[PDB]
């Protein structure tokens, strides 16, 4: 180019590229800042075609956005990773990463070396994690089940299922406890994403349903089939029930016309015999991942059974695990024959086709050999229903984390204020420039209560000053250590004991948020040059 | 390095700077072109040229005078311009030798 | 390069700060400094081959295709169509050297380029460009004092002009006119000494008319102690030579008088008409009679005249020149000792000039005539008539002789003289090295760089002369330090000896000091720049 | 009250919280709004404030 | 050009967005406001397929018209929801939603927070449900 | 955010409103500051800007740089405006003002983002500005001796400081002595038009000079000017506004004659008019003649024959300076040329100065005027020299009128930051944060000095903050030692009004920018 370096592209270097990266990260964080906390508000997103999406989920927003800058794609992927590993905190992690970037670039402008800023950030992250784990956790055993309900309500605040939290939290907790299962190693496991979530516009939110059992977004294959069965014997099949076609390497070549008739009839009698074998054991409900020809549906109809086709593999796996059935890819035993044992059947106290507003689905109720849970969300339109689904997924992940790790922390900026105080006091011991880096980490942590108050339309300065005063008193006066639990009350603009108010978050949320935000800040801060090659 | 072959070009769009061998090349080629043009008019058995201007008047001259020939051509090589002016100054000083001075220089 | 502003906002709203910021460019910091240094080095390496006797010329072509062959650095850089602003600064630097001195226009550029090339390595090692500039200023002061120390003095008298002729020959050694080396030096010296105010120490160049005419040979160039004009006598039957000419210099057209104010002379009768006719006739006769009664044998008007006046001059034996320009009228007055007369009534025998010869000169087969006025008594004006085979060598001869005249002027202004051939530069480099050794601060590096830059002129002379630069320069430096002789330099002409005092290679002390000072000041101004902003296209 | 920086079609800058000035320097194009602005300017002419 | 989001990505925010959504909703309402009750008048809609739809049905009208504002899209979607669920009230619902948003615009201009308005709306909805169930009357479905 | 059949404003009106608009204004101001940051201090660098015509300007002057930048941002125009205002009222501190304003804005940026009311911010800014201004007026050192040697030392030191940032820093003692002699030889009004600054390309900075008199370039001489003499040893000088040449006696004048005798009489009458003017000028005793109007060739030759000097088309400013120097008056009529209206100098000369011819009037003892003659190797070299000297001259004028000096190198800024931190630790707690931010902002001057010098601004600012709290008020950055030092003893002196006006202007700009809450661009 014009410079001696003949690279065919543009080159930014130094404070130019550092300021640019910080500008990008700030842009991404300012997109989502307005959707943080019980007073945050939702966003519309239009996909250039009229496709509309209402949401409060920061990960969802940053996935839907079309980002061009790499330093902002980094934060988008950070939010995605937070959603994958935790399920909540997707906005807070982005805000914190951006604020860490801001303060770190301020230090680099003051000419503290980026290596020193990075060391200080690493130290502050480690010590904040340790201080949380040692001073700021509450045992869910000491608190009981209202702890789980409070964690769910805290996660649901800032969502469109907020005020109805009193009831949605009960639903979420019941569902996670229902899908609780213990495996080998005797460890309790709560495999969310096994709770099924269906959406159906119509009745109000409060009319959403918790299904003790399973809900299938499918219908019977023939209108002549029954649509309710009580003592359901369930057969889960992973193969198709159709007129049998010889495989690729097999050809029929007739030289005696008298065989054609029997061959053609055998092509159907094979599947007929398989279906008869299945039905002879007592299976009155047959779910299939594959298809079911009409010829076969007629067999089921005449038998008085309920057959369902094109079921999804994951739905089938869940129904099987929940009812006690065995998914069969083939009717084939270790004796080279074709049989179907009654032990491969599952059971359920009822299987019905229930009418939801303008569609129909199947409900498998009270499965034995395990308890399962499904949730049918009911709102005013698909936008509401989708946002309810996302919020409920967040709440389910939160309850799962609370049950896996039995530690919670208070919300409303309590943790951030306590960490700000403790780290601004702790920086005095570590070096001279890492000291400044740790102080800036502490100050950055305050962006969460600041943003909460700003969104609540309150004096962020005064509120966060009161918070920091309380937490400093707690950290300097051993007689008032109970002040740690104080955080923001955004409905009144006054600090409050959030452990007694019930504003709880899983420790893993804050810990992983901090770790990921620090990693993102470090990677972006390490960049001091940029070479953008002209496309080809 | 060099004025032209440097990471920065120091010139306005349309300028140029021929360096040592390129400059001597263009100079020798221009001068020798002028000389080869103006010879074959030299001496008793020298032959004439047709000038045949290309303006809207399309003047037509049949000359054996080297000064006239060089004056009436569109020259763009600087060394060639030098030789042309030399022949003109010869024609001003004396009236003969305008082809011999050019051939000698070439 | 880089753009003015690349954010467009942390909120997505338009961020427009500077007008046409998207079309504008910007370079900041060390990359800007290195771009400057690269441009300056390119210019300096272009110029360095035109340095010294064995230096070669450059062929400049203007917009309209006119050719200029020259060795003059100022003329080259003025004809150069540069776009880089640092190259423009270097052109201004050379022009400044030409204004102040009239010689050194290539040395200044070479030295500035070398200083910037050394600053390049100093900046790579991490020194602040201002620290580099300050070390360069310190070393420049040291070199200036060393020049004052090693300087010599020459006599500027009009009796023995050999030192001045040697100086002018040194100045003209590198120019195409070294074929007539001593003739050109002699005429430059005689010109300035004829027209030079010794008491004031001033030399007015308006009194030196440098005229060129194609034809003839360069050896025909001569000094006329008087004036040459591009005119001929007004009437073709007038004589072409006038000896012992008493000259009447007039700025009144030989025509009937005319008021400057809007006037209307009214004719109201045949008697008025005849009176007007007779008035006109008698005016012409009275003008010619006044010029004759003054005793003049020659007239020189500035504004031309008509048929009656021309024929009356011819009849009265008064050869006459018309349409002479104001400057030439002034020069003729100054040369002949005459006074310029605004009207004939004011003309007297004392206001006349005297020239022992006024002649009309031909130039072969041309039809163009020139008028020479010479053999004046004590002409304080002079003319240099240059001949040659083409306008290119004529123009180069003009500018080379201007260089020689400017050098003699600088001698008249300050007679102190340093010896050239790179000897002065080597000696100043030695002095700067010694002072850098005695300097304990961080400017040591800048001063050593200044010395290594001062040493580019002897290296350039050697290279242009085909010798090996490093070998020759190290040997002559070693000889200078061993046997103390700041007159040891590069034997560009291969005379055997390295002694420039023996080869009569002579420079002006003010010239060398001005070279060093200008190079250092411009290098400082360039190093002080760390941000360029330029409009798009 | 906070100030506003209105830039008119002539690229001139006005930094003020004077209502009548802001209205003058805005290019109000809706006729009913123009009528309200006429009222505001008549108030400015009659009284100077309000 | 060094952007952070792709060009064509336009982001509005604040009371401009709130008032715009409320105006879009109440415009959707004003479209079919006159199609409610026994003395309503027909509307002739022109399909893109050269067809014609002469109707009084709120959901028919809103389904045949096309919009680009996402708030208007949401209102048309809730009309579709009402029609699919109960098959009546498709314009009463639209008008009620428009009026509720209109009256909330007041409190939004008066510095009240949307979450406060929403909590009030939900309390009021629960109490509406209670009052309807209290004032309802039974039916003998055997009475043809 | 919805379409309307008839829109309120003209289509194309772009309105930016709220906290985002305010933060963007602050960012634009940060950009404008960045554009001049690197020029601050003795280690400051120059900027090269080029116009559309392709003419480059090279400057260390912040006002110049910002005028040349085609700034269009409505909020960032305010920094350019306050730099202009500083160059107007003081003549130095133009970079400091912009840096301070932008740093105030940067420091309050976080609270603006967190919703702190701009009215509160501007109230705090006003309070801290009043406090800092009163503190400068209180601790400024004003020697109450009125001694002439000490007042020349003071002016020389203030000028050396004002010049220790330019491309003439290696000659700042020289140029400071010259600037001081100039402003001390000016009259009470200290008119800038009474100091002439000629720029003669060619020569060295040390070859530049000050003329205790007047000097101007030769003006289009006619024939005979070289026959004129060029040195006079006690000349009397005729300063005129008179065209001396054969011309139409008047433009609406028409002569009408019906006789050749009258015709000739009229011709001779024109000649006698001119010759009578010339004879009066000659009999006034004046050996030098200067006219604001042309002097023709006839008059030139007349004066050459009388051995007089004549120059026409002399510029009005050079004529007024010649008048103030030699002690006469400019005459539109030559009918009363008395010795009271003639001027006088001890020496008049015409000399060669670097390719140009210049007329020198030297030896005027009653001269209330001086003319600088600046040498250098480039037009822009001489222009930046002139700008540096203008800075120094304005500084010296302000110091003459109020010799109240503070110390530089950031000493005064660190002292005020300490004082304002102290004051802020004694107030409720909302204004406390903002006045502490003001204090931290004041530290941008020594920080930027250390940055441009290549030091560790952090360590140096720690040293300064420590030494200013232990007792000691004139400690600031020492550039050549990469350390700190008592700058009042090192003689880094700065008129108090410089920093007073810098703080005033920066705070006013910050208050304005922060009071703006909406930007409405109309379509062109
Ligand atoms: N009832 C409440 N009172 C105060 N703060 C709350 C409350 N509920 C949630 N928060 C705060 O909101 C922050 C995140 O809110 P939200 O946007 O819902 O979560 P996410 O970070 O997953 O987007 C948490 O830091 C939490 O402290
Ligand atoms: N009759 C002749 N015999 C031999 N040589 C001749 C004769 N006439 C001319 N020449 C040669 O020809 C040359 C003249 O050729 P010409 O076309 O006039 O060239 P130019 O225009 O350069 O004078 C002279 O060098 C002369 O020696
Ligand atoms: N005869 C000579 N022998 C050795 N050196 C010479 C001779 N003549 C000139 N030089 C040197 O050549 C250098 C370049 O001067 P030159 O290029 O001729 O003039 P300019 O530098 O003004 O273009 C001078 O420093 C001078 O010392
Ligand atoms: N010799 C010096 N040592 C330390 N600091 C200095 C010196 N000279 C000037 N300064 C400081 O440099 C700062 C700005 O200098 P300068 O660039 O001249 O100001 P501006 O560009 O605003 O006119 C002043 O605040 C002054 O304190
Ligand atoms: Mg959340
Ligand atoms: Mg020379
Ligand atoms: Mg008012
Ligand atoms: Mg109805
Ligand atoms: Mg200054």
């Amino acid at each position: 180019m014009e410079g001696p370096l003949s690279v065919f592209g543009d080159r930014s270097t130094g404070e130019t590229i550092r300021s640019q990266n910080v500008m990008a990260a700030a842009s991404i964080a300012n997109i989502v800042k307005s959707s943080l906390g019980p007073v945050g508000l939702d966003k519309m997103l239009v996909d250039d075609i009229g496709d509309v999406t209402i949401t409060n989920d920061g990960a969802t927003i940053l996935k839907l956005l079309e980002v061009e800058h790499p330093a902002a794609k980094v934060l988008c992927e950070l939010a995605d990773l937070q959603d994958k590993e935790v399920g909540d905190g997707t906005t807070s992690v982005v805000i914190i990463a951006a604020e860490l970037l801001k303060n770190a670039d301020e230090l680099v402008k003051q000419k503290i070396h980026p290596t020193s800023v990075i060391s200080g950030y690493r130290l502050a992250c480690k010590e904040a994690v340790r201080y949380i784990n040692e001073n700021l956790i509450v045992n869910t055993d000491e608190l009981g089940r209202d702890c789980l309900i409070n964690a769910a309500k805290t996660s649901m605040s800032s969502k469109i299922i907020g005020i109805n939290g009193d009831f949605f939290a009960n639903m979420v907790v019941d569902a996670v406890l229902a899908i609780k299962y213990t495996d080998i190693r005797g460890q309790p496991r709560y495999p969310v994403n096994s709770v099924n979530i269906l959406k159906a516009h119509g009745r109000s939110q409060m009319e959403s349903m918790l299904i003790s059992g399973y809900a299938l977004n499918c219908v019977v294959g023939s209108q002549g089939m029954p649509k309710r069965i009580v003592n359901a014997k369930i057969a889960c099949l992973d193969f198709s029930l159709q007129k049998t076609k010889m495989k690729l390497g097999v050809q029929v070549v007739i030289t005696d016309p008298e065989k054609l008739d029997q061959i053609r009839q055998r092509e159907s009698d094979i599947t007929k015999e398989r279906i008869q074998k299945i039905l002879a054991t007592g299976a009155n409900v047959i779910l299939t991942t594959g298809g079911i020809d009409d010829m076969c549906l007629k067999y089921f109809v005449e038998a008085g059974a309920m057959a369902v086709r094109r079921v999804l593999k994951r739905d089938l796996k869940r129904i099987a695990k929940a009812s006690g059935a065995t998914i069969l890819s083939t009717l084939a035993n270790l004796e080279g024959e074709e049989t179907f044992e009654a032990a491969m059947l599952g059971q359920a106290e009822e299987v019905v086709q229930e009418r939801i507003c303008d569609d129909e689905l199947i409900l498998i109720k009270n499965t034995k050999a395990r308890t399962s849970a499904s949730i049918i969300l009911r709102g005013a339109n698909d936008f509401m229903c989708d946002e309810m689904e996302r919020s409920l997924h967040d709440a389910l992940c939160v309850v799962k984390r609370v049950l896996e790790s039995k530690s919670v922390v208070p919300g409303g900026g309590a943790v951030e204020a306590a960490l700000s105080i403790y780290l601004e006091n702790y920086a005095t011991s570590m070096g001279s420039r890492e000291q400044l880096a740790i102080a800036e980490f502490a100050r950055s942590l305050l962006v969460i209560p600041n943003t909460l108050a700003v969104n609540a339309a309150q004096d962020s300065t005064d509120l966060v000053a009161k918070l920091r005063a309380f937490h400093n008193e707690a950290q300097v006066n051993p007689e008032r250590k109970n002040l740690k639990w104080i955080g923001l009350d955004l409905s009144n603009g006054k600090p409050r004991d959030n452990k007694q108010a019930g504003v709880f978050e899983p420790t893993i949320v804050k810990v992983k948020s901090l770790k990921f935000a620090t990693e993102a800040a470090i990677t972006i801060l390490r960049i001091d040059d940029l070479i953008k090659l002209h496309p080809e | 390095a060099s004025l032209s072959l440097a990471p920065v070009n120091i010139f306005k769009a349309g300028a140029d700077e021929e360096r040592a061998e390129t400059a001597r090349l263009t100079s020798f080629i221009g001068a020798i072109a002028i000389g080869d043009l103006v010879k074959s008019t030299l001496g008793p058995k020298g032959m004439d040229k047709i000038l045949l201007s290309s303006g809207r008047d399309a003047s037509l001259m049949v000359t054996n005078d080297g000064a006239t020939i060089l004056k009436n051509i569109g020259v763009d090589n600087p060394a060639a311009k030098v030789l042309v002016d030399m022949s003109r100054v010869q024609d001003d000083e004396v009236g003969d030798g305008t082809t011999s001075v050019t051939v000698l220089a070439a | 390069a880089s753009m003015g502003t690349l954010a467009f906002d942390e909120y997505g709203r338009p961020f427009l700060i500077i007008k046409d910021q998207d079309r504008k460019s910007r370079l900041m910091g060390l990359e800007a400094l290195k771009s400057h240094i690269m441009a300056a080095k390119a210019v300096a390496n272009t110029m360095r081959t035109s340095l010294g006797p064995n230096g070669l010329d450059k062929m400049m072509v203007d917009k309209d295709g006119d050719v200029t062959v020259t060795n003059d650095g100022a003329t080259i850089l003025s004809m150069m169509d540069v776009d880089h602003q640092i190259a423009k600064l270097m052109v201004e630097l050379s022009k400044s050297q030409d204004d102040e001195i009239g010689d050194g226009t290539t040395g200044v550029v070479v030295l500035a380029g070398a200083l910037l090339e050394e600053a390049e390595q100093l900046l790579d090692r991490g020194i602040h460009p201002i620290r580099i500039a300050d070390g360069y200023e310190q070393a420049a002061r040291v070199a200036i004092e060393h020049l004052d120390k090693i300087s010599d003095s020459v006599l500027v008298d009009i009796k023995d002009t050999e030192p001045l002729i040697q100086t002018a020959k040194t100045t003209l050694g590198s120019k195409v006119v070294n074929s007539c080396h001593r003739q050109m030096a002699e005429i430059a010296v005689n010109a300035v000494l004829t027209v030079a105010d010794m008491e004031r120490r001033d030399v007015d160049f308006e009194l030196i008319k440098v005229e060129g005419k194609v034809g003839g040979r360069l050896e025909d160039t001569k000094l006329i102690k008087g004036v040459i004009v591009d005119k001929d006598f007004s009437h073709p039957q007038m004589p072409k030579k006038v000896e012992d000419a008493k000259i009447a210099i007039l700025t009144c057209p030989f025509e009937p008088p005319k008021p400057k104010t809007k006037h209307k002379l009214d004719v109201t009768s045949v008697e008025d008409y005849k009176a007007l006719q007779k008035y006109e006739k008698e005016k012409f006769e009275e003008m010619i009679q006044q010029i004759k009664e003054t005793g003049a044998n020659l007239a020189i008007c500035q504004w031309g005249f008509d048929d009656e006046a021309n024929h009356l001059l011819l009849q009265n034996n008064l050869p006459a020149v018309r349409w002479v320009g104001g400057p030439e009228i002034e020069l003729i007055a100054i040369a002949t000792g005459g006074r310029i007369v605004p009207r004939f009534s004011e003309l007297t025998a004392e206001k006349l000039g005297f020239a022992g010869l006024v002649q009309e000169i031909s130039f072969g087969t041309t039809k163009d005539k020139m008028l020479v006025i010479e053999q004046c008594k004590n002409s304080r004006a002079v003319t240099i008539f240059i001949r040659g085979g083409n306008k290119m060598i004529i123009e180069e001869a003009k500018r080379s002789l201007h260089d020689a005249l400017c050098v003699i002027r600088n001698l008249i202004r300050d007679n102190r003289v340093v010896y050239g051939g790179g000897a002065a530069e080597i000696s100043c480099a030695l002095a700067v090295s010694q002072e850098a050794d005695k300097c304990p601060t961080l400017e040591q590096y800048a001063m050593r760089a200044f010395a290594d830059a001062l040493e580019v002129i002897p290296m350039a002379l050697s290279e242009n002369s085909g010798m090996n630069p490093i070998q020759t320069m190290t040997e002559v430096r070693a000889r200078q330090v061993k046997e103390m002789n700041p007159a040891l330099g590069i034997d560009c002409l291969h005379k055997g000896t390295n002694d420039m005092k023996q080869q009569h290679v002579i420079e002006t002390l003010i010239g060398k000091k001005q070279q060093i000072s200008l190079a250092t000041q411009m290098v400082r101004m360039i190093l002080k720049i760390d941000d360029i902003r330029k409009p798009g296209e | 009250g906070m100030n506003k920086m209105v830039i008119n079609h002539l690229e001139k800058l006005f930094v003020t919280n004077d209502a009548a000035t802001i209205l003058r320097e805005l290019e109000v194009q809706h006729p009913a709004a123009k009528m309200i602005v006429m009222a505001s300017h008549m108030q400015e002419q009659e009284v100077g404030d309000g | 050009p060094v952007l952070v989001l792709s060009q064509n990505t336009k982001r509005e925010s604040g009371r401009k967005v709130q008032s715009g959504n409320i105006n879009a909703a109440k415009t959707i309402a004003d479209i079919i406001r006159t199609c409610l009750g026994p003395k309503s008048m027909m509307k002739m809609l022109l399909d893109p397929m050269g067809g014609i739809v002469m109707t009084n049905d709120g959901n028919a009208i809103l389904r045949e018209i096309q919009v680009q504002h996402p708030a208007a899209k949401s209102m048309i979607e809730i009309s579709r929801t009402q029609d699919e669920e109960v098959g009546d009230g498709t314009t009463s619902v639209i008008i009620l939603a428009g009026e509720m948003l209109s009256v909330a615009e007041h409190f939004l201009e008066q510095q009240m927070h949307p979450t406060v308005v929403i909590s009030a709306y939900r309390k009021a909805l629960d109490d509406m449900i209670s009052t309807l169930k209290k004032i309802s009357i039974p039916v003998d479905i055997s009475d043809s | 955010m919805m379409p309307t059949p008839v829109i309120l404003l003209k289509e194309g009106t772009d309105s930016s409103q709220g906290i985002p608009q305010l933060v963007s204004n602050i960012s634009a101001c940060q950009v404008i500051a960045e554009a001049v940051r690197t020029t601050l201090g003795p280690r400051g660098m120059d900027k090269l800007i080029v116009d559309g015509r392709g003419k480059a300007t090279i400057s260390n002057d912040g006002a110049t740089i910002l005028k040349l930048l085609d700034v269009v941002h409505p909020a960032a125009k305010t920094l350019v405006d306050i730099a202009k205002s500083q160059d107007a009222e003081v003549g130095d501190g133009t970079t400091s003002v912009t840096l301070l304003a932008a740093e105030f804005l940067k420091q309050v940026k976080p609270y603006v983002e967190e919703g702190l009311h701009p009215q509160i911010i501007i109230r705090a800014f006003r309070t801290a500005t009043q406090l800092a201004v009163n503190k400068i007026k209180e601790i400024a050192v004003t020697v109450k001796k009125a001694d002439k040697v000490e007042q020349r030392k003071l002016l020389e030191k203030c000028a050396m400081t004002a010049l220790s940032s330019k491309l003439i820093s290696q000659q700042k003692a020289f140029f400071a002595k010259m600037v001081v002699d100039a402003v001390m030889m000016l009259d009470d009004l200290l008119q800038l038009k009474m100091i002439g600054i000629k720029k003669v390309q060619g020569g060295a900075l040390e070859d530049s000079q000050l003329v205790a008199g007047v000097a101007f370039k030769k003006t289009f001489s006619y024939a005979g000017f070289e026959m004129q003499p060029k040195k006079y040893h006690n000349p009397k000088i005729a300063l005129l506004n008179v065209e001396l040449e054969l011309k139409a006696e008047k433009d609406n004048a028409e002569i009408r004659v019906h006789t050749v005798e009258d015709y000739q009489a009229i011709v001779d009458a024109e000649w006698n008019i001119l010759y009578d003017k010339l004879e009066k000028i000659h009999h006034s005793g004046a050996k030098v003649v200067l006219s604001k109007l042309p002097i023709g060739d006839v008059a030139t030759q007349y004066f050459a024959d009388r051995d007089m000097f004549c120059a026409g088309r002399v510029p009005e400013e050079d004529l007024k300076r010649t008048m103030m120097a030699c002690g006469g008056s400019i005459q539109t009529s030559v009918n009363a040329l008395s010795a009271d209206v003639l001027g006088r100098c001890q020496v008049f000369e015409e000399t060669q100065i670097g390719g140009e011819r210049y007329n020198f009037f030297t030896g005027c003892p009653k001269a209330k005027t001086c003319t600088f003659i600046l040498r250098g190797g480039a037009e822009q070299f001489m222009e930046e020299t002139e700008r540096s000297l203008h800075d120094a001259i304005m500084i010296v004028r302000r110091a003459i009128k109020n010799d109240s000096v503070v110390a530089g190198g950031g000493a005064i800024e660190m002292e005020l930051s300490k004082y304002l931190r102290d004051y802020s630790r004694t107030i409720p707690g909302k204004q406390q944060l903002l006045i502490g931010a003001y204090a931290k902002a004041l530290e941008i001057i020594p920080r930027q000095l250390c940055d441009n010098a290549g030091f560790d601004a952090t360590n140096i600012l720690n040293k300064l903050r420590a030494r200013h709290a232990q007792g000691g008020t004139w400690y600031g950055v020492d550039i050549n030692n990469e350390d700190i030092a008592d700058n009042f003893e090192a003689f880094v002196w700065e008129p108090a009004m410089v920093r007073i006006n810098a703080l005033t202007a920066a705070s006013e700009a910050a208050c304005l920018i922060v009071s703006v809450d909406e930007t409405i661009k109309n379509p062109r």
